[PDB]
């Protein structure tokens, strides 16, 4: 449901 | 607390009011 | 939010998402009061009776938001937590008295147009403001109805006497919650919803100008209903725990 956040933060 | 707190960059620092803040203001009797 | 409207841009400046990583979804709101500091309900991150528990690695705040879904690139920030601190009398098996936590960074965000900290209350500006029918402002990315915004909702509520709070539950009030919203009479509605919580009740204050977090988004039972408020955690009264664990843990 969300737009994918950069992988960087996870 | 903060020197700048609850201060808005894009409303109290440029002195620009929100749609509703006055409604605040104006319950403050 | 339910029976809001469309934040404006800029608007809640000090408005945070509580954001969890795997599955990726708003858990709450929340808000920033420093660089490094950012205040949201217990529940949000501590509540056994449904299994919730988070750690710090289990979350992440995302900070100058405006769009709910959407990877706002070049406004938002997003950040890791480095310690959560709850309340050490936060009331999950009664009623939530003194549903507030603290949540520090683990480097500080950068400020800008979009992010910026709100003002903690002083007691003066709370006796002064914390008043029956003075209206406090109420944000989050919460339920519409008891679907979802698209984008930060905002909604202005007015403080509501004692009794009438008291006499519109069963549950136990304490002197840590104060409740907001319109009577049935009056005509006009509104209410925080879930996901709200955790989510900021700020006041502007008439004699400087600025924006103080008189409430932290607590509880309702539904929203926006007749007959019932909003509860919200009163700020001020447990501001003492909060300069505690920022002095003390704090660099
Ligand atoms: C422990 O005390 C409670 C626990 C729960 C689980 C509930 S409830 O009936 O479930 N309602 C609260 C819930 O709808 C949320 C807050 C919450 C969420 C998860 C765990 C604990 C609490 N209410 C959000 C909300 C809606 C409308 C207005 C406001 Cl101010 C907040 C209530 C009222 C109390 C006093
Ligand atoms: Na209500």
């Amino acid at each position: 449901d969300f737009e994918e956040i950069p992988e960087e933060y996870l | 607390g903060e020197a700048d707190c609850g201060l808005r960059p894009l409303f109290e620092k440029k002195s620009l009011e929100d749609k509703t803040e006055r409604e605040l203001l104006e319950s403050y009797i | 939010i339910v029976e809001g409207s469309d934040a404006e841009i800029g608007m809640s400046p000090w408005q945070v998402m509580l954001f969890r990583k795997s599955p990726q979804e708003l858990l709450c709101g929340a808000s920033l009061i420093s660089d490094r500091w950012v205040l949201t309900a217990a529940h949000c991150l501590l509540y056994p009776p449904w299994d919730k528990n988070f750690t710090e690695n289990d979350l992440l705040v995302r900070i100058g938001k405006h769009s709910r879904t959407r990877y706002e690139r070049n406004i938002e920030k997003i950040s890791m937590l480095e310690k959560i601190y709850i309340h050490p009398r936060y009331n999950w098996r009664e009623n939530l008295d003194r549903d507030i936590a603290l949540m520090k960074l683990k480097k500080p965000v950068a400020f800008s147009d979009y992010i910026h900290p709100v003002c903690l209350p002083d007691r003066e500006t709370a006796a002064s403001l914390l008043q029956a029918g003075y209206k406090g402002r109420v944000t989050g990315w919460g339920n519409l109805k008891e679907g979802q915004p698209s984008v930060l909702q905002v909604v202005n509520l007015p403080i509501v006497e004692r009794p009438v709070c008291k006499d519109s539950t069963r549950i136990r009030i304490t002197d840590n919650m104060f409740c907001a919203g319109y009577k049935p009479d009056e005509g006009k509605r509104g209410d925080a919803c879930e996901g709200d919580s955790g989510g900021p009740f700020v006041m502007k204050s008439p004699f400087n100008n600025r924006w103080y977090q008189m409430g932290i988004v607590s509880w309702g039972e539904g929203c926006d209903r007749d007959g019932k408020y909003g509860f919200y955690t009163h700020v001020f009264r447990l501001k003492k725990w909060i300069q505690k664990v920022i002095d003390q843990f704090g660099e």
